[PDB]
């Protein structure tokens, strides 16, 4: 249930990421609580209510 | 916080009682000048229908005292009146020793910053054997009624159980015997009017750590009691079960 | 020799020492200046100071690893006294009323009693029916909760960490969440096991409604009536419930291994107690994350054992074979030299 | 025993009313097995006069003693025959002895002295103690009564017996 | 001061015991005479003639002859309808079957079949198990109300265009009782509790066991079958599905005779049940001999 | 805590001085206002004539009783006791006080100075007394009212005579008859009236509710219950029951000892540990 | 160790670094004995060091915009002018981040003891000075609990016996040697201890493992198999025939042609020791008690669960109890009469 | 001893738990064990309520329970205050009942209300917090009336027959609104309470003097009046000077009366915990004593 439209909209730091294991077996495996993982480009950050 | 009250006693009652940790109870009598008289658990041992006899007797040679007989005398007359001719006032903390002394015990209140209430052995027994943490203490009093004549029981009890119904629930469970001698009187001889099968009077609360069982020795006479080593008194009013 | 065998399990605890690696900003500590209550009497006065400390991790692995480094005392005795059925079942007798009280004074215990009614137990945070010994020079009581076994179970299962159930039952083979899938693993008997292949290696443990299930699994005996202030070993690999509720991903059982799954056992009794004050600390339970038992030092004759005394150290380690007696080595090397070297 | 005795003192409260007399039986591992006496809920009793008819009824017949109906709006006199038949059943008290006991050591352990004739002195893995009541027409017993004994379990599942009085009674009574 | 009834009933004690058995010579149990009773005091009289138990034993004779003339009765009119019939029957349970068979073995095995079934009547069968709920109160009303809704004319369209939901009467299940009877090896099945229903793609009957699996019957060659439905419609059935069907026929019985023996039984309120009508209970309470006993 | 009063009328120096003779007295409101007028203090706003003593004793269970302070000009301070702290309290009550007694309260029934009046308005206080001698004038009372529809037999007579005077530890009394011009208060006739009936009720109904409860565990307490009820029906002759019926009963007996409980339960208000020598005042702990 | 722990986030790159030499990469944490150990253990690597390090907390204060998205909304969106900055000039990147933007700038030195992992570069703190004369335990004094198993009485096979050892002990030729019905172990202490089955008897004597109740109840619940093989299994008749005309009526059972099927008790006799474990025997469902038989079998053509006791302990299972154990046990009960020289 | 009582909450609560607990200071919420820190799975009575089991039990588990007030809901901490005897304490009411002044309040667990909406607070996972309702005197003792009477009435009656009695006895009208008893089981837990009912009415049956039984039979020979008119209708179809004179005699007998009409009595009353002073006009709050 998080904002994650207004994360991608809202500006961002840049760093140099370091995953443990490898990226999709972190979020496969739910090392994270809450995911949003999609493909390509999701135009659903493209309306503001 | 504590509440305290100053009371006159003579020697003979005090004896025994002497040491500084007790509960006292008052008798009321009929007679005109010396209605009220305060007496101990200690003196009370004594008729306590519970308590062992190698113990009885050692209170009554301690309690030989000439004030005491008088005293002992009045309790004969009336085995179902007894607890209404009992008033309470609490455990006492102070002592000046003399023909007539001068002792003080507490209504409402602790001892900040040791403050023990004392029970003889016979008179203690619990209805838990893991105890809680917080423990609700009792004086209560039960009536034999299978005899000739009704024998009366005396207990200091310790319970976590704060609800009365609940307690007595389970107080008529355990004291079963009583209640089938009390309609066994009634079905035997109507012709005088028995009262309750025992009475429950609220006082106190302790940390279950903070009980101990202790030693007790007096005119290099020795028995062994069992006591609540930082005393909360409540004091409650007398109420009956059948 | 009666017609059967049994088999032993016991928990025991050690006091360790363990060392923590931590990275250059492994986490922010955000605090804020001290706040100072007051509560004030007529005779003495007291301050209640607080300050709130609030940690936010700062990193995407993990930053920190820990490894239990060294170790020396156990707490509990490493002995082979039997747990005290009777006391953790305390209201069940036999039949015949001559005949119960002939079995409770030939194995020496006290008569029955009535277990705590319900508004007592919320009352007092249980029964602990038996009380402390008089002296114990050892440590807590490990009570062995002795499970039955065919007589010609096959040896080498002893010899190598298993599950004493007699089937494998690690909730991370099983796919996650696949709840059918895993009780089938657990309890199909067509379906061999995953560990040492085969229907089972004790047939009165492994499958539902053997005397060790229903002995052992927390929920026959909730249909039962017992005390839970009791500690069992056994109740960790029989206790199918929460066993299947681990069946998640990696790391959640990670995160749920380093953080729900430790034991609460209370550290004065000398039987093991449970604990839920807080005010103990828990225990890191290995055996748990890994649903397997340690095999230890055991032989059926003292020449076996005297012969390993004799040798040098290191002869603790072996397994070894006479015409009838065995001898089942300790996987680690902890009696002989963890221990006592220190 | 606390049951026997309590009945008797209880039908004396309705001897003249319901003209029936007390009667205190034990039952054994050789009238029902040990989990059904172990989870025994109700018993009841019935009787018989020695024409056949019971005594939820008038002695001059009934409209039940109609033919089978067959009709399906009624099924047979639905509602008004069930409840009849639920007027003819009376209920009895009944206490369970869970273990194996001798009885007359059972009862001497009880207030009671048992005074029997002989050492025919007997075993049993658990004992039930029930009591019934059986009917006086007038102030005279019919040996051919008939007295039945219903047992009922928690399930809804019953047992059905009936024994006629005379051999409850043989020589009891022919020699009172 | 007063003497207790008790005390007095203690110490006079008892001096009888006896064991008694039921007319069957079924059951034995024992009956305790107490010398403290009000019936030493009553003095009331005893008569025991001959004519007396004669009559009692006829009455007994119809109390036990109850539930054997209603197996006769049945067993009656499956003899006349296959009289009636000319003995061809027609397929009415479903399953396959061969023109090139041996048929008259059996039609001799459903001789023995039936003689067989004849022997073994029992107070415990699908004709009495059946007959049980019909004696109930609630049946009554119940075959009452499916027989008014059953006899509804087809809805005009405003009922089914508005208000409460049109409805379809009997449910796709139906609940039935039979008697299975093996003739290789002398064996009948008589309490049996079985589920049927009537086949979409012909109007025949197929039977589950009451798990949802089939049953074995009609393949068996050694086996016949008998089958009672819950508005007792009946079915005597032999190998390849052919049945026998009649009416139950139980006019040769008054009503008190049946009713009073086969009354089902309805509770009365005792503790460890709800007193809301019919609500969810807790298990059983069962003061048993493997626990310490409660006071 | 404080709750201030007014009076609407004058104050002579002579009601004032009488007034503050009363400056320990227990005195009830009907209700715990911030400030109140002079009619609701006391007991006087319930006197009417045609109700009298068992309805005045429940209002006075409920009303919140307050102790008196140091008066200002023309506004009295009524102070509200907290649980567990102790008071100085006068005993109004005709009787003296022992260090250590348990003390309730009753309205007044045996009455120069009480006529602290500004005019048709008294301060009628209630009465402090030992527990033991309230419980058994409670009971006096009642068994007055019992003996009410015989006054005309002279024994009887002779023992309601009996029945009203009552003494104590250097005290006595003459109790009014709770009967006037020989007929009885409506509130004392429904007190009476339930007494009795729930007796009747009760040995009407234990006799078939003691099978109907026998049926299950019958243990010897029950017996000995069924003796004593066997044994009552006999002394009381000496020369098929359907649902809504006995719904009504049951009912009907439990509320009337719901009536009941306002004479049952005798609830403490002070318990004792000081007394003057002058024995016109004491200090007490509170209580409920 | 050291290296499996990820890097974080981010960092003060000047912060926490030795004066000249080197860049700290974490922090190792210990009791003293531990550390002690690892600082005579490791002396060549482990060397003192004067590291800079931050003076005090960063301070953290809260734009007037984020208090009122505060009491509004109940949330912050921390260094709110550099994100509505960033959002109106339209760059795509923050140069760093909130907390970045504390722990700044004050560097005072400090001494500590390092060691060298490779590249990197690693603290060492033994935490006694925090901790003693206090009343709480340090946290990494730890509990840690491992759960253990032993067999007793496990009996081995005759068939094929041998020795590992046999130069090294020899047994006298008694029985008691022969059947391991003891088990010794060590102490918390290395010293020797036993256990007899007399040791058992305050758990084995206990009514809960002889009442197969749950066994039962458990047995039905879970329902027949439906696989064809157990199918076959299934089917078995019991009934109490008449005991009148017995004798006479024999021959007619024979007369009908007809085989009948083997009850599951005696299908089980036939499995060998060492596969009555295995997937192929059928039976493994039934056998959920030693001293009970359990069984499927059929009354009025339905299949109900038939439980029953195992009389004498000779009804257990060929497999779970072989004949030459019974052999054995026969041998211990003579020897223990001395009667080995058998009259 | 501690005079506050920590509540921890095991899950990372949002805006809306955390806004919508706040809503809920100083509530009345039991606990059960009276200790300085408490874990939030055993708060309230989410654990001791089992629809298959009965509301007696739930009562009686209720009765033991330790009552608190809930003040300055932090994160994860909520800081149960215990009210100390005899002092001034505010008090929200849960259930719909309207208090008044100078009423008694007594606890009881919640009934069926009449259109059983129930609001779901805080399903913080499988748990829900579960709290009391608080009621005043008057109906605190109708319904502990009306369970003792469905009791005793419904033994050995068939299920037919009670259901038209129980059917207008389960439901209590009290200050316009109305409320169902949920779960009427004859446990044990009851059956102690009926057979002390019992003997306490047989004891009193049998030991009322001649004059209590003769009172309302004299009063029918006094006055006719409608009170008067219902109890004959009551005692209807069970139906000189007294043979010896005494007024001790009737002290005895009436004390004894007495001490078994307080067991009977007792049987119905529950324990009071609050008495009200001025309310909030919404019915939202009231100050209050704690008594017991």
């Amino acid at each position: 249930m998080e904002n994650w439209s207004a994360l991608e909209l809202l500006p961002k730091v840049g760093i140099p990421t370091d995953f443990l294991t490898h990226v999709k077996t972190s979020a496969g495996e739910e090392m994270f609580e809450a995911l949003r993982i999609y493909y390509g480009d999701d135009p659903e950050r493209y309306n503001i209510h | 916080q504590a509440l305290t009250a100053r009371f006159f006693v003579p020697e003979g009652l005090v004896e025994f009682e002497a040491q500084p940790g007790a509960l006292l109870i008052r008798m009321e009598t009929g007679c005109d000048s010396p209605r009220h008289l305060y007496i101990s658990l200690y003196l009370l041992g004594i008729r306590a229908s519970n308590v062992s006899a190698s113990t009885r007797c050692l209170l009554e040679s301690v309690y030989t005292a000439s004030a005491a007989r008088a005293a002992l005398q009045w309790l004969d007359l009336g085995p179902h009146l007894l607890h209404r001719r009992l008033e309470t006032l609490g455990c006492v903390k102070t002592v000046s020793l003399g023909i007539t002394s001068l002792l003080t015990c507490v209504m409402r209140g602790y001892l900040y910053n040791v403050f023990a209430l004392m029970i003889p052995k016979d008179m203690y027994l619990t209805w838990e054997e893991t105890r809680g943490r917080l423990q609700y203490v009792y004086l209560i009093i039960v009536y034999d009624y299978d005899g000739p004549e009704t024998r009366p029981g005396i207990y200091v009890l310790t319970s976590s159980i704060a609800h009365w119904q609940t307690l007595v629930d389970v107080a008529r469970g355990k004291f079963a015997r009583e209640r089938c001698s009390f309609v066994n009187r009634r079905i035997t001889r109507p012709r005088q009017i028995p009262l309750c099968t025992g009475v429950i009077q609220k006082l106190g609360w302790c940390l279950a750590d903070d009980i101990h069982t202790s030693f007790l020795v007096h005119k290099e006479l020795k028995l062994s009691v069992v006591r609540l080593d930082n005393f909360s008194v409540e004091l409650g009013d007398f109420r009956e079960f059948v | 020799h009666p017609g059967f065998a049994l088999t032993a399990v016991r928990t025991d605890t050690f006091e360790v020492d363990m060392l923590l690696y931590s990275g250059k900003s492994c986490t922010s500590v955000i605090i804020n200046n001290p706040i100072v209550t007051k509560e004030e009497r007529d005779i003495s006065t007291t301050y209640h100071v607080t300050q709130n400390i609030n940690t936010v991790d700062m990193g995407l692995g993990y930053t920190s690893n820990t490894c239990v480094a060294y170790v020396n005392r156990v707490r509990t005795d490493m002995g082979v006294r039997v747990q005290d059925l009777f006391r953790v079942f305390p209201m069940n007798v036999y039949r015949h009323d001559e005949v119960d009280r002939w079995i409770r004074h030939a194995a020496g215990v006290e008569r029955p009693q009535l277990l705590d009614t319900e508004t007592i137990s919320m009352l007092t945070f249980g029964s602990m029916s038996e009380r402390n010994a008089a002296a114990t020079v050892h440590g807590q009581k490990a009570a062995c909760e002795l499970i039955l076994t065919p007589v010609t179970m096959d040896v080498n299962y002893f010899k190598i960490p298993n599950n004493p159930r007699g089937r494998a039952s690690c909730m991370l083979a099983v796919d996650p969440y696949d709840t059918e899938a895993a009780t089938k693993a657990i309890y199909d008997h067509r379906e061999a096991d995953a560990q040492t292949f085969a229907a089972t290696h004790n047939p009165w443990a492994s499958q539902a409604g053997c005397l060790s299930d229903v002995l052992y699994n927390t929920r026959h005996r909730e249909r039962l009536g017992y005390n839970s202030k009791f500690y069992s070993p056994c109740a960790q690999y029989f206790n199918t419930e929460e066993i299947i509720a681990a069946n998640k991903t990696l790391f959640k059982t990670i995160d749920e291994y380093l953080l729900r799954a430790k034991d609460c056992i209370r550290g004065d009794t000398d039987t093991q107690y449970v604990c839920v004050e807080g005010t103990e600390q828990l225990i890191e339970n290995p055996c748990r994350l890994t649903q397997e038992a340690l095999p230890i030092l055991s032989t059926t004759t003292l020449a076996l054992m005297e012969t390993k005394l004799k040798g040098g150290a290191g002869a603790f380690a072996t397994s070894e074979t006479h015409f009838g007696n065995y001898v089942v080595g300790e996987i680690i090397p902890l009696q002989q030299s963890m221990l006592f070297n220190s | 025993m606390e049951t026997h005795l309590y009945s008797d003192l209880a039908f004396e409260a309705r001897f003249a009313d319901d003209e029936q007399l007390p009667l205190h039986l034990v039952l054994d591992q050789e009238v029902l097995s040990n989990e059904e006496a172990e989870t025994l809920r109700y018993v009841y009793y019935r009787n018989v006069d020695s024409a056949g008819r019971s005594t939820g009824r008038a002695p001059g017949g009934d409209e039940d003693d109609a033919p089978a109906s067959d009709d399906a709006e009624d099924a047979v006199g639905g509602d008004r025959a069930f409840d009849r038949e639920r007027r003819t059943w009376q209920r009895a008290c009944f206490r369970v002895l869970p273990r194996p006991l001798e009885l007359l050591d059972y009862l001497r352990q009880s207030g009671l002295t048992v005074t029997l004739e002989k050492e025919q002195r007997v075993r049993m893995f658990y004992a039930v103690f029930t009591t019934l009541g059986l009917r006086c027409p007038d102030n005279r017993l019919s040996g051919a009564q008939t007295l039945h004994l219903r047992l009922v379990w928690p399930d809804g599942s019953y047992r059905d017996w009936e024994f006629l009085a005379r051999d409850l009674l043989r020589e009891e009574m022919e020699a009172n | 001061d007063e003497v207790a009834r008790t005390d007095e009933w203690k110490g006079a004690g008892v001096s009888r015991l006896r064991e008694v058995w039921d007319v069957q010579h079924r059951v034995r149990l024992r009956v305790l005479w107490y010398v403290n009773s009000f019936w030493r005091s009553r003095e009331l009289s005893y008569d025991d003639h001959e004519v007396e138990l004669y009559r009692a034993l006829d009455a007994y004779r119809a109390r036990i002859a109850v539930e054997y003339v209603l197996i006769r009765a049945v067993r009656d009119e499956i003899y006349a309808v296959l009289r009636r019939d000319g003995g061809a029957l027609p397929q009415r349970f479903a399953c396959h079957v061969s023109r090139n068979m041996s048929w008259r073995v059996v039609w001799e095995l459903c001789r023995h079949a039936l003689a067989l079934w004849m022997d073994w009547a029992d107070v415990r069968s699908c004709i009495i198990k059946a007959l049980t709920p019909r004696l109930s109160r609630g049946a009554a009303a119940a075959a009452q109300r499916a027989r008014r809704q059953r006899e509804r004319s087809a809805p005009k369209p405003q009922e089914l265009l508005f208000g409460p939901r049109n409805e379809s009467g009997p449910p796709a299940e139906q609940t039935w009782y039979a008697d299975v009877v093996r003739c290789v090896r002398a064996q009948v099945d008589l309490g049996v509790e079985v589920r049927a229903a009537r086949c979409p793609r012909t109007g025949l009957w197929i039977v589950r066991d009451r798990r949802g699996r089939l049953r074995r019957w009609l393949s068996q060659p050694e086996v016949c079958v008998l089958y009672v439905t819950p508005d007792l419609d009946f079915y005597w059935v032999l190998p390849g599905g052919f049945a026998v069907s009649s009416r139950v026929t139980l006019h040769g019985l008054a009503q008190r005779a049946l009713r009073d023996r086969f009354q089902n039984f309805e509770a009365v309120l005792a503790r460890g049940m709800h007193v809301e009508a019919g609500r969810q209970e807790p298990e059983t309470p069962r003061v048993s001999g493997r626990r310490l006993p409660f006071d | 805590a404080n709750i201030f009063c007014t009076f609407d009328h004058k104050l002579s120096i002579a009601d004032v001085g009488k007034l503050t003779k009363l400056v320990a007295a227990v005195v009830p409101i009907p209700q715990r206002l911030h400030l109140i007028k002079h009619y609701q203090l006391g007991l006087h706003q319930f006197v009417d004539h045609t109700r009298g003593y068992v309805r005045l004793r429940g209002l006075l269970r409920n009303m919140t009783l307050t102790l008196m302070r140091r008066v200002e000009g023309n506004q009295i301070l009524l102070h509200v006791p907290t649980h567990g702290l102790l008071y100085t309290v006068l005993n109004t009550g005709p009787v003296t006080w022992e260090k250590g007694d348990a003390l309730c309260v009753l309205p007044p029934l045996f009455h120069r100075e009480n006529l602290l009046t500004l005019g048709q308005w008294e301060l009628v206080l209630p009465w402090i007394v030992p527990m033991p001698l309230a419980l058994e004038i409670n009971q006096r009372l009642l068994i007055m009212g019992l003996f009410s529809l015989d006054r005309s037999y002279e024994e009887v007579k002779a023992a309601v005579q009996q029945l009203q005077t009552i003494t104590f530890r250097d005290a006595t009394f003459t109790i009014p008859d709770p009967v006037i011009d020989q007929h009885l208060l409506i509130d004392m006739k429904t007190a009476c009236l339930s007494m009795s009936m729930v007796a009747n009720l009760a040995s009407e109904l234990t006799m078939t509710y003691v099978r109907k409860l026998a049926l299950e565990d019958s243990s010897m307490l029950l017996v000995k219950c069924q003796e004593l009820l066997m044994r009552l029906d006999r002394e009381r002759s000496v020369g098929h029951v359907s649902p809504d019926d006995e719904i009504a009963r049951l009912s009907a007996l439990f509320v009337m000892l719901r009536q009941l409980d306002d004479l049952i339960r005798e609830q403490v208000v002070f318990t004792v540990c000081d007394v003057s020598p002058d024995n016109k005042s004491a200090t007490c702990i509170f209580k409920g | 160790l050291a290296e499996a722990a990820t890097d974080s986030i981010l960092d003060n790159p000047t912060t926490y670094t030795t004066s000249s030499g080197a860049k700290i990469s974490g922090v190792m944490v210990s009791t003293a004995n531990v550390m002690q150990i690892i600082m005579s253990l490791l002396s060549s690597h482990i060397t003192k060091e004067t590291v800079s390090a931050p003076a005090t907390y960063g301070n953290f204060v809260l734009s007037p915009e984020n208090a009122v998205t505060a009491i509004s909304y109940h949330s912050i969106l921390a260094d709110f002018n550099s994100y509505k900055a960033h959002l109106t000039s339209g760059q795509p990147h923050l140069p760093n981040d909130s907390l970045s933007q504390a722990g700044a700038h004050s560097l005072t030195p400090l001494s500590m003891d390092v060691i060298r992992l490779g590249e990197k570069t690693v603290i060492m703190e033994n935490l006694r000075r925090v901790y003693k004369n206090t009343d709480t335990k340090d946290p990494l004094e730890r509990n840690v609990d491992l759960t253990f198993f032993f067999p007793v009485g496990l009996y081995l096979p005759e068939d094929r016996g041998y020795t590992t050892v046999e130069s090294k002990v020899k047994l006298n030729d008694t029985v008691r040697n022969a059947l391991p019905t003891t088990a010794y172990l060590l102490n918390r202490d290395r010293a020797v201890q036993k256990i007899d089955f007399v040791d058992a008897l305050k758990t084995l004597c206990h009514p809960v493992l002889h009442e197969p109740a749950p066994c039962l109840q458990t047995f039905t619940e879970r329902g027949p198999p439906s696989e064809p093989a157990m199918q076959r299994l299934l089917e078995c008749r019991f009934q109490q025939e008449p005991m009148g005309g017995a004798a006479r009526r024999i021959p007619h059972f024979y007369r009908v042609r007809r085989e009948v099927p083997r009850t599951v008790n005696e299908m089980k006799q036939d499995f060998v020791v060492t596969d009555f474990y295995k997937v192929g025997n059928i039976t493994l469902y039934t056998e959920l008690h030693p001293f009970f038989d359990f069984t499927h079998c059929q009354e009025n053509s339905e299949t109900v669960a038939l439980c029953t006791p195992r009389i004498v302990i000779g009804n257990l299972p060929d497999g779970l109890a072989p004949g030459p154990f019974h052999e054995l046990r026969t041998w211990e009960i003579m020897e223990h009469m001395r009667l080995r020289p058998p009259p």
